[PDB]
């Protein structure tokens, strides 16, 4: 059955970038997910809450 | 290769087109019926024009789409059709199929039929009975006859079952075979 | 005469129709509950008196013939409801 | 014969080359029967096919100003081989890059979504760089898959192009239309002048024109589209005598399951 | 060889009919 | 088996009051009196109200399944 | 504004994309065509009940 | 013909090597082996697919009827194929479902 | 062929026998609990 559905894998590709993925092949999970995003945005909006006041003292 | 052109070469006129249509069609209808599956419509209207003649090229060409599609009564009624476009000696797989496909349908029509009456009738369409008896004939030259007779033991009909294989040969096992059999089957006694 | 599902009314039209001057009909109204001629609610702010259900009376002959149609219509529905509720659950039946 | 098409086209009336199509049509008839199909994939066999690819081409090009529009899909049917088939000498003709364009367009043009994308898997041309002349057609369709102005400005530019201008009067009606249906349940409430803005109108007549066709009550420049909704239907036919199947056939799935 | 076993099985086909139809019987009038 | 009840009386109702305006229908001002009070009773009314009451039940009972 | 945030060239162009996007049940608004704002819908549709079930 | 298929590359492989796939897929429906049956139909759809034709492969499902006793791994691929197919095509919801199943199965 | 492959497709047709089979202990079962 094994055997089967590595015959399957090897049909529907090779393949590049997944061997490249197998080759890498870890870590956990932790609980749950959604939304990560991207980040350095609080001190950045500080940053900016600063300047936007700084500016707004500048105002 | 692809239909297409054959797909479009259908509704062009000249019937000599639609010929060479259908035959080219016809020699690779098997694979590419599948891209004609959708002129069926047309291939359809096709056989109810007398006009173009050889429309049982498409009857049978549709019929290699019907088992293809899996319709065979569609199939075997357009087969039916051929007349010429079939024959029972052409052989295919599908021929062989179309054929057997198309038996079978006169075997209750036959009961059906005999279910009232039973013998010598127009009602079943002929060309399947003769097809059937044709084949009967091909089973008279398989001349083995319970091949036959079983047939005809449902197809009921004696006259099939007459007496030919009888002055033919096997003295002694021509018909207690089947008359032993007959009485542990038939349901009309 | 205003019903079924439409019994309300303003106290403009209790005014016109008893040509009584709009502030007794309130009076009117709250009189003809306390007797058991109505039961409802009045709505001021708005001026609406919605009548849950009226006393009911009499009739002749052609009232009753409105009395047979509804009640054909209120057949109708179980026939159909009762008749169509076989189909899906003809596996339970007992 | 082989001559006679590029005098049709080349001569440039397609009436002439109209009337002129039926008498070619019976040497593609023999023809037909033999440059026709073309499954052998394949020197004297690519004049046969050099030749057939520039017939039913002039085929299809005619059968556009003529409105025998499905005919030549057909033709572009019996063309799919010639330009998708095996070779590099076969599938040149910029009548292909026009052509193709063409026929998807032809296709959006009748409404038929399905049959276009599916022509855009087929199509999958890999070495393909963007949408060339292809864009066209595709960002016509990408657009209107939501906004519509970027979709009228590709209109303007198909005049860089064919009788297709035709297909254009189709598919700006075929827009107008939406816009209208998509505003009749926008606000109920427009002046004139903003329909001229919004249904892409040089005239302020074409507009009550419109209308009146879309039977919009007009007062006085300010249109009505009323009613607005009926938010009716409240449930009461199918939130009962469906569930309660739904119950039946739920119990009966809890009976059934047995 | 067939006109007697291809027709001597239709009765098996029917002895699962036979039986298929009758085995649901005893699982019917068991659970009562 | 209680919708077949249901179905019966009604029909019962029905035919009785043309009897009234047949079966020479004496008056029985007391009955007509109770089908009226039957109409009165009859739940009414998609109204915005129920829709809303029915809806809040069905989904509880949803949960639970 | 929201063609300021999508970036899009034209508020013609807009008021096809929100006139579309409310046909397809997305938005629940209006639009105000002369002053050119669109304006939204409630949730009126809170407990649906149809849907959950 | 896991493995025919397989190293092959073009026309005569596509082509001359596809009509004996479905020649002997009708053969073998008529032989009513399923596993062989089902293997067959994912060869020519896959080609179908290597090929731009997502149309004759369409059409070609709405004429098939796929058989039961299976290789779990052969039915994710039909189920992959499938939902494919039937996603370029624009339907998206009926895709999910098939590719979800080539998921579980 | 004609009737030759006939009997196999009837002959498949052992698919009841097992199903039956999933019956007798099926059933048998409840005999020993009923008994």
């Amino acid at each position: 059955e094994k055997k089967q559905p590595v015959d399957l894998g090897l049909l529907e590709e090779d393949d590049e970038f997944e061997e490249f993925p197998a080759e890498d092949w870890d870590a956990h999970v932790w609980e749950d997910n959604w939304d990560d995003d991207n980040v350095e945005d609080d001190f950045s909006n500080q940053l900016r809450a600063e300047l936007e006041k700084h500016g707004y003292k500048m105002e | 290769t692809s239909a297409a052109g054959i797909i479009s070469l259908l509704d062009e006129d000249e019937p000599q087109l639609k010929e060479f249509a259908l035959h080219k069609l016809n020699a690779v209808v098997n694979d590419f019926w599948a891209e004609i599956s959708e002129s069926v419509d047309k291939i359809e209207v096709l056989y109810e024009d007398e006009g173009f003649r050889s429309r049982q090229f498409a009857a049978l060409v549709a019929s290699k789409v019907f088992y293809h599609l899996g319709a065979f009564e569609e199939s075997l009624n357009y087969a039916l059709g051929a007349g010429d476009l079939f024959n029972v000696n052409d052989n295919s797989e599908y021929v062989e199929t179309i054929i057997a496909k198309c038996i079978d349908h006169y075997t209750k029509q036959c009961v059906e039929n005999a279910d009232l009456p039973e013998g010598e009738k127009k009602p079943i369409d002929q060309r399947l009975e003769g097809i059937v008896n044709k084949m009967f004939q091909r089973c008279l030259d398989d001349h083995k006859y319970k091949q036959a007779i079983g047939i005809a033991l449902e197809t009921r009909r004696l006259d099939v079952f007459e007496k030919t294989i009888l002055e033919s040969n096997d003295v002694p096992g021509m018909l207690a075979y089947s008359l032993k059999l007959c009485m542990s089957l038939m349901q009309n006694k | 005469t205003r019903p079924a599902n439409h019994r309300q009314l303003t106290f403009e039209e209790i005014a016109k129709s008893a040509k009584i001057t709009v502030n007794e009909v309130e009076l009117l109204v709250m009189k003809a509950l306390s007797v058991g001629l109505v039961k409802g609610s009045i709505d001021e702010v708005d001026k609406r008196v919605h009548m849950t259900w009226v006393q009911p009376r009499v009739l002749d002959l052609q009232q009753i013939k409105g009395m047979k149609d509804r009640l054909e219509f209120w057949c109708t529905d179980v026939k159909s409801m009762e008749m169509l509720v076989e189909h899906q659950a003809h596996d339970i039946l007992t | 014969q082989a001559a006679t098409g590029m005098y049709e086209q080349l001569k440039g009336e397609w009436n002439r080359k109209s009337p002129n199509l039926s008498k070619c049509g019976e040497e593609l008839g023999r023809l037909k029967l033999v440059l026709l199909e073309l499954n052998f994939l394949p020197k004297l066999t690519k004049q046969q096919l050099i030749l057939a690819r520039d017939i039913l081409e002039i085929g299809a090009q005619w059968s556009i100003l003529r409105k025998d529009i499905p005919s030549f899909e057909r033709y572009m049917a019996q063309l799919k081989c010639y330009y998708f088939d095996y070779k590099e000498q076969l599938p040149e003709s910029a009548y292909m890059h026009q052509l193709l364009g063409l026929n998807l367009l032809f296709l959006l043009s009748q409404n038929r979504v399905a049959e276009f994308h599916t022509e855009l898997e087929r199509l999958p041309a890999k070495d393909i760089q963007t949408n060339v002349y292809i864009k066209h057609p595709v960002s016509l369709e990408q657009y209107l898959m939501e906004g519509s102005y970027n979709k009228v400005f590709l209109a303007k530019g198909n005049i860089p192009a064919e009788s297709y201008t035709f297909f254009i009067d189709i598919l700006l009606d075929t827009i107008r239309d939406e816009i209208a249906g998509c505003i009749e349940k926008a606000y109920e409430k427009i002046l004139f002048t903003e329909a001229t803005r919004i249904l892409f109108f040089n005239t302020p007549k074409k507009m009550t024109d419109y209308a009146k066709k879309r039977g919009w009550v007009l007062g006085p420049n300010n249109y009505y589209s009323f009613a607005s909704q009926q938010q009716k239907p409240e449930d009461t036919t199918i939130p009962s005598t469906e569930l309660a199947k739904q119950v039946i056939e739920y119990a009966r799935q809890l009976e059934m399951i047995v | 060889d067939l006109y007697s076993r291809y027709k001597k099985l239709q009765q098996e086909l029917e002895f699962l009919e036979v039986q298929e139809e009758y085995i649901k019987d005893e699982q019917k009038n068991l659970k009562k | 088996h209680g919708l077949k009840g249901l179905n019966s009386k009604l029909l019962d109702i029905r035919s009785y009051l043309e009897k009234v305006a047949t079966g020479k229908l004496p008056i029985n001002h007391q009955i007509i009196y109770q089908l009226q009070d039957v109409f009165n009773l009859l739940p009414d009314v998609s109204l915005q109200e129920f829709v809303k009451a029915f809806y809040l039940k069905t989904n509880d009972q949803m949960v639970v399944v | 504004d929201i063609a300021q945030k999508l970036q899009l060239d034209s508020p013609e162009d807009a008021e096809f994309i929100v006139a579309k996007a409310i046909r397809d049940g997305v938005i629940e608004a209006s639009i105000n065509h002369e002053k050119g704002y669109v304006q939204s819908k409630e949730m009126i549709d809170i407990y649906s009940t149809r849907e959950p079930q | 013909y896991y493995y025919h298929a397989r190293v092959y590359e073009f026309l005569d492989k596509l082509d001359v090597v596809r009509s004996f796939l479905h020649a002997r897929l009708r053969t073998a429906t008529l032989r009513h082996d399923a596993d062989g049956q089902a293997t067959l139909l994912n060869l020519l759809l896959r080609n179908y697919l290597h090929y731009s034709l997502y149309d004759q492969a369409e059409k070609l499902v709405s004429k098939s009827v796929f058989p039961e006793q299976a290789n779990n791994n052969e039915w994710a691929r039909y189920l992959y194929y499938t939902g494919r197919i039937k996603a370029i095509q624009l339907e998206y919801s009926e895709a999910r479902r098939t590719m979800t199943n080539a998921l579980r199965k | 062929y004609l009737s030759k492959i006939e009997e196999l497709q009837l002959i498949v047709n052992d698919k009841s026998q097992n199903l039956r089979r999933l019956q007798a202990q099926r059933n048998e079962l409840n005999a020993k609990v009923r008994l």
